[PDB]
């Protein structure tokens, strides 16, 4: 029963993965990370503190998400002294934010936290955004108090006036006006906030936010956005770049302007033209064509081959069989292959080799 | 080292000798892959092709970060000789061995290759039951005696031959018995490579006129052989020298047809723990270990107190730790044997201590001491009470007639560092009796 | 320094050959890579004893694990070389014989995609395999493909291709991609090389291939860093329009699905999502430089 | 652990003006 | 408001705000502005979020608080007080700020009068303390103990309104007007004194209730309902998500800038397999020797190549002077960002924008003669040992600049004439 | 002592007053500072106005902290004289009424705390008189009450109700109350088919 009990939770935590639907997910992001820096981020119930914690998961985040989301842009901000501080502007660069987070992470935290001014300059960095991409705010909360200089509600429906979406991770309990703002601001769900029960679940909160948000049916901003492939360059003496104006070997070449810069994806510094690499479209692709689940087969029935057909790993013998297919092209498959193929590649071996 | 010392010995041998040693690909096939990464892949580029290729065309190759590897990997490969320098037209030009060449296309391409390789009865032997018992227990054998552990089947005169010609297990007539020294717990430090390789390379070191190159064929193609399978019988010094092998469980024979064995794989390449112990403060050991070797080398410098069929407890104390010093043991040895032989509890403790440390102070980084520093402070202060008494042989030079002749001499004998004690208000000074002589002869000069 | 995995993905399929053979006057150039490559994955396990070697043939109707063959022998090579190369190669030529055997008897049977990407997924499957099993190895993916048969339609490539080049940079697999055939530029397999640290290289003439691989595609994972690749084209990373079939270097992409454009798609609604675009936006982008009057 | 050691016993500023005098010029220029 | 794209480019007082601390900033502003010519209204175009980031940073206040609680006093006692503090203080009191206002340059200096304040029993029934009559106060400050219990009058007023009847309860009470049963006991009643008058307790609460309501009406400054509230809400139908599908068809044209039969496929396929069958020879595979020489050559052709990359795949070092390499610096910026407002204003799709794309065009003419009046320089006075190094250096920005002119020339040609 | 001071820093002081009116307007604070997450903290008195038919749920009430068992004054005349009439005609014993008429007011305030299924809140019972009344506590609040937290001391309560605080901001399971604690028309039909 034991090895049964073991098999019976494999099940149930199939049962959710089973439900995948290609919803219509916001591929283009621009995200404003809020961080709770206040007293109340010096409790200990985090190791080392809290405010140790959620800096350094905060950099694991920022590498996640513009690993997945190439073409986003993240802005930083945090809550200290009743007051908002910006700390990093919107931008594509990776590596300003995460040395910006650096730097935070040695001051310590103290004062009130304001989810009022932090908004509000949320919502002012968020003006400058282009109407086809979404909005989104991710604060990181641990008070369970709020001291704000002017109602907050009056925020609050400013913020569903502009289409910013705000998820909110709390770390003791619910505060009444956290649910309200994730509630008001994602057309009445309830499930964008979320409070943590332990460190392990911190990270997978975290995790999840990578992921782009599925959009709502009556926000229509369809549109097309001119983007422009550069070729790369190998140039035998260096040049100024026209982003940082500092002398740098080779460069992408702007195919409207043929100015260079230094790295991608960015928009370029003269004719205000996203550079991307055809790359940074394919990393998005499993978004839009999610792999379909796999059932696993009830032994009554007759198996095809003793091995797996993409690793060449027999399964087990053992009561539950060991097999999971794909309904598409009907190839049982490996425990281990299924969590890779659906996790980190995204195509179907079985499906790829079938002709038509 | 494993490589290191493999190599060491072939660089010693003449270009003469290396030129022969070629011939057979199974000794070639076993020499490429002891070489650097970059020298196998500069080897394996000029093998195929029947041209000269010049010296810059490889340094090409190599990234401005990797250049220092091409040194390393440019001197290792001309020192064995494989690799020969040809300068003509004013170019550097490189050639590889015709002879190298022609062996190792021979092994990839399965040409005719004269039995390099060895051949197949098809009559296969049981490995776990026979194999891994015959050689682990011959190499028993030779481990326990060298412990100096009592043990009824003692080894044949071939390894105890081997054995007190080497630095290992010195031995007296006048004593009547045979002990480990400095260099002997060093070897029963050392993993199973190289603890074979030491033995294999005493022994080629030993034998006198038998070929040189013939025991590099056995030993090299000794490798290529699979463990589980027969083999059927080769060169006439290579009989008398797989009975030799024979005793250092090698090879295993029924008594026509000869199977290597576990450790005989082991030599070509690499591949709770039995043998981790508990270290308290109060000079306590607890090892969990089910092995006679293991519990031999521990009785080295341990007084055993008891057993039990999984782990063995003992105390450390001042007459076993004496009794290891006398034998030659450095403490630096015995501390290292305790800490690769640490359990995983101590190892845990140690990192909580540490983090601890750093927790408070994270700006200095005390080093992972697994157990306690007491028990290393007691020995090497036990070291230290062997070191107490010092005494030189020599002699006492005095009645100097003069200041300058006192000078003179003293001075020469620490140019040639033999001079132990001196002083300039008594015009004396004491010289080591290995320098006398050559005192006494500069002073007649 | 450590073992590392090599795994060989060969496309053999009679129809990519037999215009390779006609266009030419080399016959049976198969056999040539055949034995080209029996020689190389020799020269593989003689860098080091702790190396594994696998071989995933897509053949006209799918793939095949070569080596290692599944659980459920004539003499073609002689029994007199060394044993661990021979374990390897004869399993190699014997499954070679089933596959053409099994190839031939479907020669009638209609198959118009070819199976590469499907090959190179369940490489990559097998790397996450082999890594998770012992325990500390590298890996390497060698995709030796016939482009000398004019292809069909390489489009439906490119989704699957490109998601290997994600995976294989995240388990720092360095995919090598050997061309034998006309085309002198393969724009999928080229970028996989650029963006995956690997090595392309194209040769026109089957014969000599042993030197190809020997000193190019011979790197291992271990000293990658300290080589530089012998690659001589450049890759810009471009993709094809939807609708015209063209590279676009500056375009329109829809945000919804991502679909390339090098114009605006006629009846102003995107041919891949059949989402509507706003006219007021669309005509943002008709206009014309300001200039002045 | 001390058992070796021996034993215990007996200019910026000029940009600044030309931009103050530059916007002192602008006021009144729009005044 | 104030942080909105059009005051935020005519607040100069912000604008030179933030350029007078951001020195980077500043350094491209002097070249651009001053010497340059370009617009000031058009420099700050580009720069809208820094301008407001600037501006935001110091229009935030936190939000109300009690103060005096804060304050221990901690023979001498010493009480460290601050800026923001004294602000609070009189934000949260205006008592403290009436006797402030009046009093600082007249009579007294400051730090005699918070003195006095503390001292005073003003700051203890702030505090919410109750007052002793032993305590002897202040004498100054006292004087407006019976202005405050005027204040607290008005206080009550500003807060008094009607009270929803679902939590009124008064109306609880005036329910049944004739209700006379027996008095409650001395424990249900406010504390007295022997001669009967309150003991002062309930002031105290009532000074923190109004402490409260103060703070929450402050909140809402100038910067139906029943039914839902008394609803319950769990027993109603479970939110439903409205999200959109899209369904992304797969089909486009192939790339774009002898045929054989199933017999010719067979036949090979069986001359394979009868050369596989019959035998294979692994040693064919070495080369002639004669073929050999041409890989080898082929591949270290492709070699040197790319070890002529890899060899130079913070700046990098450069050779020219610091002098020269400097003011080759301000040049490529200077031109860069004429070069980002042209673009932003000839891409702009209105035409009543054109003089602005004229002025832009000229300027980057300008700038071309400046790159090559640059070089000359350079030419005669480094004798073209720097100039070839020079011109290297701003290759790409004079190629990109020039692009821009013939763009705007071709455009024109059309359009124009 | 100061104690006040730490409570201003987290929470807003509310004050029941004797005064009516005044009262209502410090309801009125008291729910507007809940809304908005500044906080707020309510000192009331168990037999007074806001105890006979205000309710703090959702929002409004998270904890209840109910500062001793709400006797009435024992020394009045008109309770002993009542207390006396009771016992000698429906022979109710005096002590038996005085906790009676405690225990039904401090459990009334109990229960103004929960108005659905979705809504939680922790009930602390502060005075070591409150050990032996919990069969005197209503049934369904006698029930939660478990044999552990019969007498806790402040640091033992504090750890549970962070503990259930945490626990009851999780997603609730559908499933765990799909026909257990909620009920469908068609799990209705079903009850009314097994009883039958
Ligand atoms: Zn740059
Ligand atoms: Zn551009
Ligand atoms: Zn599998
Ligand atoms: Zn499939
Ligand atoms: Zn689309």
């Amino acid at each position: 029963a034991s090895l049964v009990a073991s098999i019976v939770e494999a099940r149930k935590k199939r049962t959710a993965k089973k439900n995948i639907t290609p919803y219509q997910r916001g591929i283009i992001r621009s995200l404003i990370l809020t961080l709770d820096c206040s007293e109340a981020m010096l409790e200990k119930d985090l190791r080392p503190n809290r405010h140790a914690m959620i800096i350094q998961y905060a950099i694991d985040f920022v590498h996640e998400f513009f690993d997945q989301n190439p073409i986003s842009q993240m802005g930083i901000i945090i809550m200290r002294n009743g007051l908002a501080q910006l700390v990093s502007q919107v931008s594509g660069n990776p590596q300003d934010h995460i040395d910006a987070l650096k730097s935070i992470r040695k001051q310590e935290p103290k004062g009130n936290p304001s989810l009022q001014n932090a908004l509000e300059m949320a919502r002012g960095l968020l003006l400058p955004v282009p109407a086809h991409c979404t909005r989104e705010v991710l604060i990181v909360f641990g008070s369970l108090s709020t001291t704000d200089p002017g109602d907050i509600h009056q925020t609050i429906d400013s913020l569903v006036s502009e289409k910013i979406r705000v998820k909110v991770l709390g770390l003791s309990a619910q505060v009444a006006i956290c649910k309200e703002l994730c509630k008001a601001t994602n057309y009445g769900d309830e499930s964008f906030y979320k409070i943590l029960l332990d460190e392990t679940h911190l990270k997978e909160l975290f995790n999840e936010a990578v992921t782009p948000l599925p959009v709502n049916k009556i926000n229509k901003g369809f549109t097309l956005v001119k983007m422009g492939f550069p070729t790369r360059i190998f140039e035998d003496t260096p040049t100024f770049c026209s982003c940082h104006s500092k002398l740098v070997y080779g460069g992408y070449f702007c195919p409207n302007c043929h100015s260079k810069v230094c790295s991608l994806p960015t928009v370029c510094p003269c004719c205000d033209l996203m550079l991307i690499l055809s790359t940074h479209l394919a990393r998005s692709y499993h978004h839009l064509m999610p792999l379909k689940t796999f059932a696993e087969v009830p032994t009554t029935e007759k198996f095809r081959s003793e091995d797996c057909f993409s690793c060449q790993s027999r399964f087990p013998i053992l009561l539950t069989s060991s097999r999971y297919r794909c309904e598409d092209c009907k190839q049982e498959f490996c425990v281990d292959c299924d969590v890779f193929i659906h996790e980190i590649l995204h195509n179907c071996p079985g499906c790829e080799s079938k002709p038509v | 080292s494993l490589k290191h010392s493999v190599t060491q010995y072939l660089e010693e041998i003449p270009q003469q000798v290396q030129n022969r040693l070629y011939t057979s690909p199974a000794t070639c096939l076993a020499i490429y892959r002891i070489l650097p990464p970059l020298a196998k892949f500069f080897i394996m580029a000029m093998v195929f092709n029947e041209n000269e290729v010049p010296l810059l065309d490889l340094d090409k190759w190599v990234n401005s970060n990797g250049k220092l590897q091409f040194q390393n990997a440019i001197k290792s490969m001309k020192s064995l000789h494989l690799l020969i320098p040809n300068k003509s037209s004013g170019t550097l030009m490189i050639n590889l061995n015709p002879t190298f060449k022609i062996s190792l296309r021979n092994a990839l391409t399965g040409g005719e290759v004269q039995n390099s390789f060895g051949v197949v009865v098809e009559e296969n032997v049981v490995s776990l039951d026979l194999l891994d018992e015959y050689s682990a227990n011959k190499w028993e054998t030779i481990l326990h005696f060298m412990v100096g552990t009592p043990l009824a089947k003692i080894p044949s005169e071939k390894v105890l031959n081997l054995l007190k010609h080497s630095k290992l297990m010195e031995e007296v007539n006048s004593t009547g018995e045979f002990k480990i020294t400095n260099e002997g717990f060093q070897f029963l430090l050392q993993e199973i490579n190289s603890q074979l390789w030491t033995l294999l390379l005493q022994y080629l070191k030993m034998i006198e006129t038998m070929d040189l190159v013939d025991v590099l064929h056995f030993i090299f193609m000794l490798g290529a052989l699979e463990v589980g399978k027969a083999y059927k019988i080769l060169s006439e010094t290579q009989r008398i020298m797989l009975q030799d092998m024979r005793d250092y469980g090698l090879v295993f024979q029924k008594h026509s047809i000869f199977y290597p064995t576990k450790l005989a794989l082991m030599l070509t390449s690499d591949t709770i723990p039995d043998g981790s112990l508990i270290v308290e403060t109060n000079f306590k050991i607890y090892s969990y270990s089910n092995s006679p070797l293991q519990i031999a080398v521990l009785s080295l410098f341990v007084h055993l107190k008891a057993r039990f069929v999984n782990m063995v407890l003992g105390q450390i104390t001042r007459e076993s730790i004496r009794r290891a010093l006398t034998n030659g043991i450095t403490a630096d040895q015995i501390i290292a044997y305790l800490e690769t032989h640490a359990h995983p509890q101590m190892r845990r403790l140690a990192e909580e201590k540490l983090e601890k440390k750093l927790e408070l102070d994270p700006n200095c980084k005390e080093p992972l001491q697994v157990l306690p520093p007491t028990v290393v402070d007691q020995i090497r202060l036990w070291q230290l009470e062997l070191d107490r008494v010092i005494t030189y042989e020599g002699s006492l030079y005095s009645d100097f007639e003069t200041s300058q002749e006192y000078n003179l001499l003293s001075k020469y004998a620490q140019d040639i560092g033999v001079l132990l004690w001196k002083d300039d208000k008594k015009k004396k000074f004491f010289i080591s009796k290995e320098g006398n002589s050559q005192v006494l002869d500069f002073a007649k000069r | 320094e450590s073992p590392s995995l090599l795994t060989v993905i060969i496309e053999i399929a009679p129809k990519l050959w037999t215009t390779f053979d006609e266009e030419g006057n080399e016959k049976g150039s198969i056999i040539k890579v055949l034995e080209a490559l029996i020689v190389f994955l020799n020269a593989h396990l003689a860098f080091n004893s702790a190396n594994k070697v696998a071989v995933i043939a897509a053949y006209s109707q799918g793939i095949k694990y070569l080596y290692p063959e599944s659980t459920s022998d004539l003499k073609i090579i002689n029994s007199d070389m060394y044993r661990r190369f021979r374990n390897v190669d004869e399993t190699l030529v014997e499954e070679i014989y089933k596959l053409f055997e099994l190839e031939k008897k479907q020669i009638e049977q209609n198959s118009q995609r070819s199976t590469l990407a499907g090959a190179m997924s369940a490489g990559l499957t097998y790397v996450n395999r082999i890594s998770k099993e012992s325990v500390s190895l590298k890996s390497r993916l060698l995709v030796l493909t016939c482009g000398s048969g004019s292809s069909k339609d390489e489009i439906f490539q490119y989704i699957p291709i490109m998601n290997c080049i994600f995976s294989a940079t995240k388990m720092k697999c360095p995919i090598d991609v050997v061309k034998i055939g006309g085309s002198k530029e393969s724009t999928f397999l080229q970028q996989t090389t650029d963006a995956t640290n690997g090595v392309y290289l194209h040769v026109e003439s089957t014969e000599g291939l042993i030197q190809y691989l020997a000193t190019a595609m011979f790197i291992d994972p271990s000293l990658r860093p300290i080589i530089v690749k012998p690659n001589h084209g450049s890759v810009d990373f471009r993709t094809s329009c939807y609708l015209t079939g063209r590279v676009v270097a500056v375009g329109f992409i829809c945000s919804v699905c991502l679909c390339v454009l090098s114009i605006i798609p006629p009846g102003n609604k995107c041919p891949a999502c059949d989402s509507q675009f706003d006219e007021h936006v669309i005509a943002k982008l008709k206009r014309k430089p300001v200039v002045p009057r | 652990s001390t058992i070796g050691k021996t034993a215990l016993g007996r200019e910026e500023r000029e940009n600044e003006k030309t931009l103050n005098d530059y916007y002192a010029a602008l006021a009144k220029k729009q005044a | 408001d104030s942080l909105s794209k059009e005051k935020l480019l005519t607040n100069l007082k912000l604008q030179q705000s933030l350029l007078k601390g951001n020195k980077v900033l500043m350094k491209v502003f002097q070249e651009t502005v001053i010497n340059a010519g370009l617009p000031p209204s058009e420099f700050w175009s580009t720069r809208i979020p820094l301008l407001r980031a600037f501006a935001l940073s110091t229009s935030q206040k936190v939000g109300p608080y009690n103060v005096l609680s804060t304050i221990k006093p901690v023979n001498k006692v010493n009480v460290n007080l601050s800026r923001e503090k004294i602000l609070n203080i009189f934000e949260n009191y205006p008592i403290v700020k009436k006797a402030y206002t009046d009093n600082v340059p007249k009579n007294f200096k400051e730090p005699e009068f918070w003195a006095r304040f503390f001292s005073s029993k003003l700051f203890r029934k702030l505090r919410g303390e109750k007052i002793m009559q032993n305590d002897r106060g202040d004498v100054i400050i006292d004087r407006y103990l019976t202005l405050d219990q005027e204040f607290d009058r008005k206080d009550d007023d500003m807060l008094l309104h009607p009270v929803k009847k679902i939590i009124d309860l008064d109306g609880n009470i005036q329910d049944d007007p004739v209700v006379r049963g027996n008095r409650p006991d001395f424990t249900m009643q406010p504390g007295v004194d022997i001669n009967g008058n309150s003991d002062g307790t309930v002031d105290i609460l009532k000074g923190m209730n109004r402490l409260s309501e103060k703070m929450i009406m402050a909140l809402k400054n100038e910067y139906n309902d029943e039914r839902n509230e008394l609803k319950i809400d769990d027993l109603n139908e479970s939110y439903k998500t409205n999200y959109a599908i899209i369904h992304l068809k797969r089909n486009a044209h192939e790339k774009t800038t002898l045929k054989v039969s199933n017999q010719q496929m067979l036949q090979q396929l069986s001359l394979v397999m009868d050369n596989l069958i019959n035998k294979l020879d692994l040693n064919q595979v070495v080369p002639n020797n004669e073929v050999s020489n041409k890989i080898n050559k082929r591949v270290i052709t492709a070699i040197k190549i790319n070890a002529k990359q890899a060899k130079h795949n913070l700046e990098v070092k450069s050779t020219l002077p610091i002098d020269l390499l400097e003011s080759c610096r301000m040049l490529h910026t200077t031109c860069c960002e004429f070069l980002k407002h042209f673009y932003i204003h000839f891409q702009s799709g209105e035409q009543k924008q054109a003089s602005t794309v004229k002025k832009l065009y000229n300027h980057l003419k300008d700038c071309i003669e400046k790159l090559n009046e640059l070089f000359q320089d350079v030419l005669n006075g480094d004798g073209e040992s720097m100039s070839n190094t020079c011109t290297a250096y701003l290759k790409p920005v004079l190629n990109s600049i020039t692009l821009a002119t013939h763009k705007y020339d071709e455009y024109f040609n059309e359009y124009n004439n | 002592m100061g104690i006040l001071d730490e409570v201003w820093k987290h929470k807003l002081i509310l004050v029941e007053t004797p005064d009516a009116q005044e009262t209502s307007l410090a309801l009125e604070t008291y729910r507007k500072a809940c809304s908005n997450g500044r906080g707020a903290i309510l000192l009331s008195v168990a037999r007074g106005k806001v105890s006979e038919g205000i309710d703090f749920d959702h929002q409004y009430g998270r904890t209840v902290l109910m500062i001793g068992i709400p006797f009435q004054y024992t020394e009045s005349r008109i309770l002993k004289a009542r207390l006396e009439f009771m016992r000698e005609n429906y022979r109710i014993r005096e002590n038996d009424f005085l906790s009676f008429d405690a225990m039904r007011h401090a459990a009334q305030c109990l229960g103004r705390v929960l108005r659905g299924k979705d809504d939680y809140g922790v009930m602390v019972l502060a005075d070591r008189r409150f050990s032996r009344k919990r069969s005197q506590l209503p049934k369904w609040i006698a029930q939660g009450l478990s044999d552990a937290d019969l007498n806790l001391s402040t640091d033992m309560a504090i750890s549970n109700t962070k503990q259930f605080l945490r626990t009851m901001a999780q997603p609730t399971d559908p499933k765990d109350q799909e026909g257990v604690s909620v009920w469908s028309y068609e799990d209705l039909i079903k009850h009314q088919n097994s009883r039958k």
